[PDB]
């Protein structure tokens, strides 16, 4: 729904040559969306759930998330001297908490 | 009341730091006390009711 | 030692059930980390109220049948092995008592034509099994040694794939359940069974949060 | 655990209701963050005056009917399991008692032909359920043991999808609503239900700010 | 919570941010919700240096699309503590022949009593003990929503007759104004009987006051659109 195959074939002026089929053009279209959300970081990835221990950082406890959980879903913490769990809603865009 | 009900006391309250369980973030104190009571001869004593 | 991280039930991330490979004879251990599901549900962790069920989606019913005998303590026990292999076609019967799956607290010598003698060890009472192999096909012969007093009850003829009675555990500190998975030596390679697990968490005041998953155990020879 | 950030109703940001997946037997928990809507309405936060309602947009009415029984404490209870499944065609009936949804304070000796007996646990008074399965059709059979004096009431035959009586909680400091969403083991995969939530806010003086949203529960097998 | 910056009446910068389709501003509402609206007169009243705003706001509601309701409303009367009985089959004069799916929404039920829906347009309202006042509940006769109002009299003489609250309404006294920053706040309530698709018009006449006590009146309008699903 993001890129219709008619626009790319008409932008690149490549529609009458069978050397560029739909499968190879699909592998290309997947290579331009995995590098768009990775140099600029807009997360063109589907819903994933990471189980991840956090390790203390500094005297006041910097916690950097290795997968940036959404924008505001509360990540829960447990174990490691913490007798009872607690939630934490992080920064949208960044993971430094 | 001096013969209808008694209240016993053994030790007043106490306060003791609990080293262990204090995980270097939340220092935890502990307090407690022991006491008691019991009704003696409950013939000395009446209750008014509506 | 298998390890499965179960789905977190968050509206997020061929067949349905995960896969587990077993070889006839082994007794392995399995780990499952319910952390992704029960950690946000802030309560008292998990509880030891788990339940398992084993169902078969492909059985290929066995060729040879099993048999159960009875005997007292110290007294020698005799039995045959020819009336346990119903053969629709005519073929020779290469009786064999596998040295690996022999008896545990006794000794048996194989005869030449479907004969065997189980002389139990001195001063031993209980139940003792041993697995025979009639022409490649495998079964079991279970005998109970009685202390001569009255009688002993009937053993349950252990299934091809089982989960031991009481060897499960759970650590509410890390939300991990551990259980054992043992496969009978009589399991036939190529079959598939299905194992279902119902795990129940607990909130602060004692209510319940149920969780159900499944696993496809495919009994394959050679790992 | 599910999570939904509700729209703040500012004239700003396929179907209408949000999506909620469910699996037959599960008991999950849902969180809703009313922060975006109630924070501008600066008052005394939220109030515990939430109201739920469950409606069915696709039912596929149940094949097998439910039933109810009664017995005194310590007394065994017998009953039938065949007059509950009116079958349109003529075929066989493979009755089964799902081990994962058996009784909780007794045992059931399921006979061969729609017969069973229920021995309640020693010195136990209350209600007890177990979910049979006739030809794959799942229905519950409720038994209420009486404490030998008079009687206990008649339970309400729990629905396919329900919200418990009192397990909800609302945090007025962070404007977050939590409740439990339990789905019966009799839910039929493919069906769709609809849960509407009416949450009430409050101002500094004691007036109300109502808010309504909906959710579409889709009961799917294998999560 | 809605927010609106009113035009400053300067003869310029009245475009601001506008994709022009109408005059009055747009407001989306969902039947049953009760929201709060804000309007900031800072742009218009701050240059008029005086005593700021006053609590003399005046609202009016008029509908540019009605689509008259199908089911009529009704009134009920009974004394305190005594059970009330009523019929719900006369309130739906239908043009065609079709069954009558009476339903009582648990979200719009009574507030100080309980109602037991019968088999055919009958219901029992047992008012709460030691309670006297007015109570409603919103039925739904085959999709068409209406309200049934009941007043329990304190056994002495009688109680008056409430005015059958409109589809869209602004409460009597729940508004306020902060003259220190020139912001007006009020509440916008929509009854569960409003039909999705209709649009009502709300006019607001806000009057300022100078340093001496004369008046600076200001008029603006809004178009509240009753749309389903927010």
């Amino acid at each position: 729904t993001l890129l219709p195959l008619q626009t790319i074939r008409e932008h690149a002026k490549c529609d009458d040559n069978p050397r560029v089929t739909d499968d190879l053009l699909k592998l290309y279209r997947e290579a331009a969306f995995e590098a768009a959300e990775l140099y600029t970081g807009l997360s063109f990835t589907p819903e994933k759930t990471i189980v991840e221990p956090i390790r203390l950082k500094g005297r006041r406890g910097k916690i950097i998330l290795s997968a940036t959980p959404i924008a505001g879903r509360p990540v829960v913490f447990y174990g490691g001297g913490l007798g009872s769990p607690l939630e934490l809603i992080p920064r949208p865009g960044s993971n430094v908490l | 009341w001096k013969t209808a009900f008694y209240a016993v006391e053994k030790r007043p309250m106490f306060f003791e730091q609990y080293e262990g369980g204090s995980s270097a973030w939340c220092v935890k104190y502990q307090f407690g006390a022991e006491d008691g009571g019991f009704v003696g001869c409950c013939e000395h004593g009446r209750i008014l009711q509506i | 030692m298998y390890f499965f991280s179960v789905d977190p039930r968050n509206g997020a991330s061929s067949c349905c059930c995960e896969s587990i490979s077993a070889r006839p004879g082994e007794v392995n251990g399995v780990m499952v980390s319910y952390a992704a599901w029960s950690a946000p549900l802030r309560g008292h962790g998990l509880t030891n109220k788990t339940t398992f069920e084993i169902d078969g989606v492909s059985v290929t019913p066995p060729k040879v049948s099993n048999a159960f005998g009875r005997t007292k303590v110290g007294v020698v026990f005799e039995g045959t092995l020819s009336d346990l292999f119903p053969n629709p076609e005519g073929e020779q019967v290469e009786y064999e008592i596998s040295e690996l799956n022999g008896p545990s607290n006794g000794v048996v010598e194989l005869g030449a034509n479907g004969a065997f003698t189980y002389t139990p060890g001195a001063l031993f009472t209980g139940v003792d099994r041993f697995w025979f192999s009639i022409n490649g096909n495998i079964g079991e012969y279970v005998i109970s040694v009685d202390p001569t007093t009255s009688e002993l009850p009937q053993p349950p003829f252990t299934t091809p794939v089982y989960v031991p009675a009481a060897r499960r555990s759970v650590d509410p500190r890390t939300h991990v359940l551990k259980f054992v998975l043992g496969v009978s030596p009589a399991a036939i390679p190529g079959d598939v069974y299905r194992l279902t697990v119902r795990q129940v968490a607990i909130d602060c005041d004692g209510n319940e949060f149920v969780h159900i998953s499944c696993y496809d155990i495919s009994i394959g020879s050679c790992g």
